[PDB]
DNA sequence: TTGGAAAATTTGTTTCATAG
DNA sequence: AACTATGAAACAAATTTTCC
């Protein structure tokens, strides 16, 4: 049935623009984080570089 | 009517724009953030080549 | 490896850019063969000032283009073109997710390498984004960059690392019919009052072909939009004569970095291009 | 191997139905 | 009662993947 199957087409077309969003959010998250981490690391080593 | 149906284009219209633009503007954030990344993990490779002598 | 690299103390070179467009096969057909140079020959490399006496190898994996940070492509991979009737390179095929081509670098070579090993794959959208911590589509990202790698051991037992990335290759049939694209730029940049001609060199540039300014906000948010009136009467399937537009604000006081891109249709348009408007 | 393009899949758009 | 926002239906346009 044509107009069966494309009407799962749209239903998982529409899904899928649901877990992109979702997965970007995850994706902001833990990039916040690691830059986080990252700039102290930049500092430590930023500070001991400057006292050798 | 031929208006009440120009309208609710419009809402669909409006409804779907919103939708992407919050993916545009989430991805435009990512990619900032990767942008930041690699930009302090560059800065910490040339610490490091420093701390190194 | 998605960690930061840049062209080493040595020098890594791409001597021979690759051709601009390149359709990849899939794994439901037969390889379509090498990456080849405009010139019908084959891209090549090469480490400028290693003064030894010992072979290296040379990294090759399939990279993304476009806007981004440059990282191992997820929809293409490099397919170790098992050579012709003289195959020049040889190869060592890796993994990690993302295939990986070793081929030496021949100090009796002059530390030269030419890419004719190197063909690529393209992974199916739906397997790709199907698994978790992907949030790219597949969806009309089909350029790419073909990245090289090497690991310089030194006398202190260090190794410097160098890398380096090819100008992007466009890896779809259809978009390479489709979508304009710039190979070059006449200028990089010219003061507020624009007006100087930009010559753009590129491909698919038809008439249809519209070259549109853009200013964006650290946030993405797009604050300017300017059509520039590009010459069309006369010239070439493949460049443009831009009349550059004059900038918003004729009196900033620090330079301006702005955006540009050929577009045809709506759906056809090429990656943003770099300009910027200097004060006076 | 190449090049082309039918076949298959996705995504966009206009309507309807309909909760709020 | 009337009207916007939104998911889902149908069918068309866009883009990818299989076939020749």
């Amino acid at each position: 049935r044509k107009r069966m199957r494309n009407r799962i087409a749209a239903s998982k077309s529409r899904k899928r623009k649901l877990e992109r969003i979702a997965r970007l959010e995850e994706k902001v998250k833990t990039l916040k984080a690691q830059n986080s981490e990252l700039a102290s690391t930049a500092n430590m080593l930023r500070e001991q570089v400057a006292q050798l | 009517r031929r208006i009440r149906r120009e309208r609710n284009k419009m809402a669909a219209a409006k409804s779907r724009n919103r939708r992407r633009e919050l993916t545009d503007t989430l991805q435009a954030e990512t990619d900032q953030l990767e942008d930041e990344k690699s930009a302090l993990q560059t800065e910490i490779a040339n610490l490091l080549k420093e701390k190194e002598k | 490896w998605p960690l930061s690299s840049q062209s080493g103390s040595y020098e890594l070179r791409i001597e021979v850019q690759p051709k601009p467009h390149h359709r990849a096969h899939y794994e439901t057909e037969g390889s379509r063969g090498a990456v080849k140079a405009p010139t019908g020959g084959h891209p090549v490399v090469q480490l400028h000032g290693y003064m030894e006496n010992k072979p290296l190898g040379l990294q090759i994996f399939i990279g993304t283009a476009d806007e981004r940070i440059l990282k191992p492509h997820a929809f293409y991979q490099v397919h170790r073109i098992t050579g012709k009737t003289v195959t020049t390179t040889s190869y060592e095929k890796i993994v990690g997710n993302t295939k990986v081509l070793e081929i030496p670098l021949e100090p009796k070579n002059n530390m030269r390498a030419t890419i004719d090993c190197a063909g690529i794959l393209k992974l199916r959208n739906a397997d790709i984004e199907l698994r978790k911590g992907e949030t790219d589509i597949g969806r009309k990202n089909t350029r790419v960059r073909l990245v090289f790698r090497v690991h310089i051991p030194e006398s202190s037992g260090r190794i410097v690392s160098l890398q380096t990335a090819s100008n992007p290759i466009e890896c779809s049939q259809r978009s390479a019919h489709e979508l304009p694209m710039v190979e070059r730029q006449d200028t990089d940049s010219c003061l507020v009052y624009g007006g100087q001609q930009m010559i753009l060199t590129g491909q698919n540039f038809t008439s249809e072909s519209k070259v549109v300014f853009t200013e964006k906000t650290t946030d993405g948010q797009q604050i300017w939009e300017m059509e520039a009136t590009v010459d069309k009467d006369k010239s070439q399937p493949n460049m443009l004569f831009v009349e550059i537009p004059e900038y918003r604000n004729k009196h900033i006081r620090t330079p301006v970095k702005v955006n540009f891109y050929v577009i045809n249709g709506k759906r056809k348009r090429s990656q943003p291009q770099h300009f910027t408007y200097h004060p006076v």
